């Protein structure tokens, strides 16, 4: 049944479009790039909209069972699609490191949270993402679908696991170690200041830092495990797997900015 | 008499309104504040 | 008490270096742009090098570009001028001048004593059309100067500086912005002009006004001084 | 006076465009002052820095490191040589801008007051009127540093000051809803100004010299005279439920610049008390406001470390 | 033209950089302010520092700089200068436990405990210190326990009836000062026992200001 699959496709695009349009509004009109964190939030905000530049093509081509646009543009739309998902991954990684160094080492982060360095490291992960994205250009071909073409299965196996570690495994382990050390020392400060009982503010943080990690897994890991099923499948497991993966960057606007009181104020 | 003392401001505001860039429109080239 | 003393007393042989020093006292050496002005015996002044606060903007003259090197020390309040590949035309006094740049400032206020170094043997041209005016005190004296380019800018001010050099002493500023006298100068020097022609009138001349006059522009680098109007009694 | 002035009316909507925004501060701005040259303006912030801004190029002429970060007032002398800064420390450290050195050196400190210094204004290079929080004002010197004349007639804490065009008599309001026209020659008030109900916060003279505006924390301004002393007009409106932190006039004395603390300024008609313009854009409550003597632009300062220039 | 304006901009950009570290040096250090009425017992908090207008004190402890401000004698009303301190790390309070029996020598009708409690609510419930934490100290705990074995303690609170013991009353009045605050969802209130004996309570305020700057760092990250 492609009715419910096509219905949630427009739902992910519509709910995320009004979400990113609100994030862009509340940042450049109230925050106006105050420090590194609001600049990092602006990075994924436009990267999500850059990710919405590809969702109208994937949803319509899925109903056409393959890619009828061409070959010169498909290699470009898959490059930017892989670029934004690498950008969104690299953005949340250094931001979690930035959130880690800001609460643990306030005196050390005073020299790294500058608006100057924030803009250099913003495009610094952009050029680093193309460095991990350009392999999609070295083997870009269209053999009607429009997927990647490798000469040997061993090359296709070592490639999908290369982006699985540096694109999924290592970054989700970084945000998990950064967030755990944030709430780890925050609880240590609670025991030292006399607040042995877990206050409501720390419970709000531990649920928020856990929600960021748990959603990042259940939205990207289903996308990574089905590609290994493509390595060695069903015709209904790839359609909704991309839907929940596309819903990740669509729900991120209402997850990072709406829940926090810093943006809605 | 305070009624005509209030009207004394007319002799100072209506006579100095020509050299007031805030009340009268002024070109942007004459003003040092330009983009 | 502002003081700019230089060191390195001794002639240099062509084919080496001297690397003279210049210390500062009585003022914040870190917040002043240091200038280097040369003057051969009975010759016009000429700008050499200028460094700003923090070694940010370091400009050199086309005569010294690629040959001389300037280095300042804010913690030491000492200016080191490394001079290599010297020749006979480098024989001058090497005046050191401080300057701060803002609206209403007085650039080129204090001049150093300078080191008279000798050697073993486009740009805006500032012309004065007069080199010597022998005039005894008793009447007013007016000295004019011309420029290759009109010094009238868009903001409104005209960047022009007058310098008087007494025999055996260092020059000092007379009027900045062509209409504003520096600190410590009585209201006798009145500067006038429009674009290219300028005028410096002295109502009453004393023994303090007898010297060589220089009309320097601060528009483009290298800076150029006037021809030099010497006064006689 | 609405029965008089039948020839005038609110001139449409005064739309002052934001030309310059002074950036560089990192704390809450609390005071500022202009000059006749209308190019250099002083500004005081809670970061302990006194900056001499360039109005036309948005550049910083001087950066004076203040000893006390809790500065509440600052003045700019007409000679452009000295600037004062008073605060909670009650040390009106008058600095010297035009000096032989590079750094700004303090000329004279004034530590004779007991209450918090609220406002200071330079009469000339020899006399300066500085108010304080002990319900009194005093006239200070520079070369020696004393109180030539101490005005003790207010029951409330003084907040702001204002100088006349001739600098021979000045009005000053206090927190007890009372303002008094003090004299500099003999040194005592002639007639008080009691027409408000809340704490008077801002005081500014009229360009003619026979009137002055008063701004209290009851969401309204008033215009008093110096000859008959009776209220002529009230800048009251039900749309304003906030306080007042600044008030000023233009060069023609027609458009009253009222710096209300509701994140936006208001350009009121100085003759009919009608809303002519609303200067919006500040991200925090405004505390200081000043119109240039030339009348070209108007500088408004808020607690968002931003100094906006309106023209 | 860039003739001399370039050097003027370079000079402005030079002090633009210099003012940036000064703002960062002031941001990494802790800025504290203490209040209190007459006989507030502030001699304890100002003595642990290593060292008209208000008094200011500097002291560095545990590799962290603290900028504590002493109000002292200010006859002016706080309404006109309490908004200047909007942005301090954690405002300090010093209430005297020996103020329950002695009354204020102003009108012979107001108790010192009620006057200090009225000042605690006036400082806490305002439009400026909603986010800043309050660190109140119970000064002179030995003088308080010496009088509680002779006084019923009902002088301050007439509706109270309990044990006349230090550990009981120190905890009872602690919850009492934690009920006059209405911003229980934004700010935090700390309580500690300070005296000449068992001194060096700076470890409490050090862990307290560390909790605030982290709460401020969490606001910097956008997590609250
Ligand atoms: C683990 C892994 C597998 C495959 C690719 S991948 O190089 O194959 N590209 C992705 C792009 C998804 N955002 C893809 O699964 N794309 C679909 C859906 C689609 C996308 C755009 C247009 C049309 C259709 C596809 N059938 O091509 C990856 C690319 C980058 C990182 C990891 C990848």
């Amino acid at each position: 049944g492609m009715v419910a699959i096509q219905c949630i496709y427009a739902l992910v695009c519509l709910v995320g479009l009004v979400g990113n349009a609100l994030v862009i509004f509340v940042i450049l009109r109230y925050a106006k790039m105050k420090t590194a964190t609001n600049i990092y939030l602006l990075n994924l905000a436009v990267a999500d909209e850059l990710f919405m530049l590809s969702v109208p093509f994937v949803a319509s081509s899925a109903a056409l069972r393959h890619w009828p646009f061409g070959s010169v543009l498909c290699r470009a739309v898959l490059s930017v699609d892989g670029l934004n998902m690498f950008t969104s991954v690299f953005c949340l990684t250094v931001l979690s490191v930035d959130r880690y160094v800001a609460v643990v080492h306030p005196l050390r982060a005073a020299t790294y949270r500058r608006p100057s360095v924030a803009k250099l490291i913003n495009l610094g992960v952009w050029l680093a993402s193309l460095l991990v994205t350009l392999p999609i250009a070295i083997f870009a071909d269209t053999r009607p679908a429009c997927n990647l073409q490798w000469p040997h299965p061993a090359w296709s196996a070592v490639f999908v696991v290369y982006t699985f570690l540096l694109g999924f495994l290592l970054p989700v382990l970084a945000i998990g170690l950064c967030y755990l050390l944030i709430v780890g020392k925050m609880r240590a400060v609670a025991l030292r200041a006399g607040w042995q009982q877990r206050r409501r503010s720390e419970k709000k943080i531990t649920r928020l830092v856990l929600m960021f990690v748990v959603v990042f897994v259940l939205c990207w890991m289903p996308f990574y495990v089905v590609q290994l099923l493509n390595l060695f499948l069903d015709a209904t497991v790839n359609h909704v797997s991309l839907i929940l993966s596309y819903a990740n960057s669509c729900a991120n606007p209402i997850l990072y900015g709406f829940l926090s009181d810093n943006f809605r104020r | 008499k305070v009624s005509k003392a209030a009207a004394d401001l007319m002799a100072y505001c209506e006579a100095h309104a020509k050299e007031d860039p805030l009340l009268t429109p002024v070109p942007a080239s004459e003003n040092p504040f330009r983009e | 008490d502002v003081q700019l003393v230089e060191s390195g007393g001794g002639l240099v042989q062509p084919g080496g270096s001297r690397k003279l020093s210049c210390s500062a006292s009585g003022f914040a050496f870190s917040s002043f742009g240091m200038h280097w002005v040369r003057q051969a015996p009975e010759k016009g002044l000429e700008w050499v090098a200028y460094i700003s606060s923090g070694s940010g903007t370091i400009y050199y003259a086309d005569t010294v570009k690629g040959r001389f090197t300037i280095s300042r020390d804010d913690p030491k309040n000492t200016l080191f001028l490394q001079m290599t590949s010297l020749r006979s035309e480098d024989t001058a006094m090497y005046y050191c001048v401080r300057s701060i740049y803002y609206y209403g400032s007085s650039p080129f206020d204090f001049w150093g004593q300078g080191t008279t170094l000798t050697v073993s043997s486009s740009d805006i041209v500032m012309t004065q059309a007069t080199s010597s005016v022998p005039v005894t005190p008793g009447e007013s004296v007016s000295i004019s100067c011309r420029s290759s380019k009109s010094l009238l800018h868009s903001n409104g001010n005209t960047y022009l500086y007058w310098f008087l050099q007494r025999p055996g002493q260092s020059p000092q500023l007379l009027i900045y912005r062509m209409s504003n006298l520096a600190s410590g100068v009585p209201d006798r020097f009145s500067g006038s002009g429009s674009g290219t022609a300028f005028t410096l009138t002295i109502s009453r001349l004393e023994a303090e006004d007898v010297g060589v006059y220089y009309c320097m522009q601060h528009l483009e680098y290298p800076l150029t001084f006037g021809a030099g109007t010497k006064l006689e009694l | 006076l609405s029965q008089i002035t039948n020839n005038i009316d609110p001139v449409g909507r005064i739309q002052m465009r934001t030309r310059r925004t002074l950036r560089g501060h990192l704390a809450k701005i609390y005071a500022m002052h202009w000059g006749t040259d209308s190019r250099l303006l002083v500004s005081a912030s809670q970061d302990g820095k006194l900056i001499i801004w360039d109005s036309y190029t948005t550049n910083k002429v001087h950066a004076i490191p203040l000893r006390s970060s809790w500065v509440m007032t600052c003045a700019y002398a007409p000679s452009g040589n000295y600037v004062a800064c008073g605060g909670l420390d009650n040390i009106c450290s008058i600095y010297n801008l035009k000096t032989r050195e590079g750094n700004v050196r303090v000329s004279r400190e004034l530590a004779g007051h007991t209450g918090y210094l609220s406002c200071c204004r330079f009469l000339d290079d020899n006399q300066i009127v500085t108010s304080s929080g002990d319900t009194t004002c005093a006239l200070w010197d520079i070369e020696t540093g004393q109180q030539t004349t101490t005005f003790t007639g207010h029951t409330g804490d003084v907040m702001s000051l204002s100088l006349a065009p001739d600098t021979r008599l000045f009005v000053s309001g206090a927190c007890d809803a009372s303002a008094k026209l003090w004299d500099v020659r003999e040194g005592m008030c002639r007639q008080t100004f009691t027409g408000h109900e809340s704490d008077i916060n801002a005081i500014c003279f009229f360009p003619n010299g026979n009137a002055f505006a008063t701004g209290s924390d009851d969401a309204t301004c008033r215009l008093f005279d110096l000859r008959a002393d009776q209220e002529l007009m009230t800048y009251s409106h039900d749309n304003i439920i906030c306080g007042i932190t600044s008030v000023s006039f233009s060069k023609s004395g027609r458009l009253l610049l009222a710096g209300y603390d509701d994140f936006n300024c208001n350009v009121w008609d100085a003759l009919k008390a009608d809303r002519a313009g609303v200067l919006a854009g500040h991200d925090n409550r405004v505390s200081c406001l000043g119109v240039t003597d030339d009348g070209m632009a108007v500088a408004t300062g808020s607690w968002d470390s931003f100094l906006k220039i309106w023209n | 033209l860039s003739a001399e304006d370039k050097a003027a901009v370079e000079r402005s950009k030079m002090i633009d950089r210099n003012l940036r570290e000064d703002g960062e040096k002031a941001a990494r250090e802790v800025k504290l302010l203490l209040l209190g009425a007459g006989e507030s017992g502030k001699c304890t908090i100002v003595k642990q520092m290593k060292i008209t207008g208000i008094v200011e004190t500097h002291f560095t402890f545990k590799d962290l700089h603290f900028k504590m401000f002493d109000v002292t004698a200010q006859r002016s009303e706080r309404k006109k200068w309490i908004h200047c301190f909007e942005g301090v790390t954690a405002i300090i309070f010093c209430v005297a436990l020996s103020d329950y029996d002695l009354v204020l020598a102003e009108d012979e009708e107001m108790n010192r405990m009620h006057a200090s409690m009225k000042l605690f609510d006036s400082i806490c419930n305002n439009k400026w210190f909603t986010d800043t934490s309050i660190i109140l100290f119970l000064n002179k705990k030995d003088l308080f326990e010496e009088k509680i074995k002779k006084s019923p303690l009902t002088i301050c609170y007439p509706e109270y009836a309990g044990s006349n013991t230090y550990e009981e009353a120190a905890a009872y009045i602690q919850c009492q000062f934690e009920d006059l605050n209405k911003r229980k969802d934004t700010k935090e209130i700390y309580t500690h026992f300070t005296c000449s004996t068992d001194t060096k309570n700076v470890q409490f305020v050090f862990d307290a200001v560390t909790d605030v700057i982290i709460k401020n760092n969490l606001k910097d990250c956008g997590l609250f």
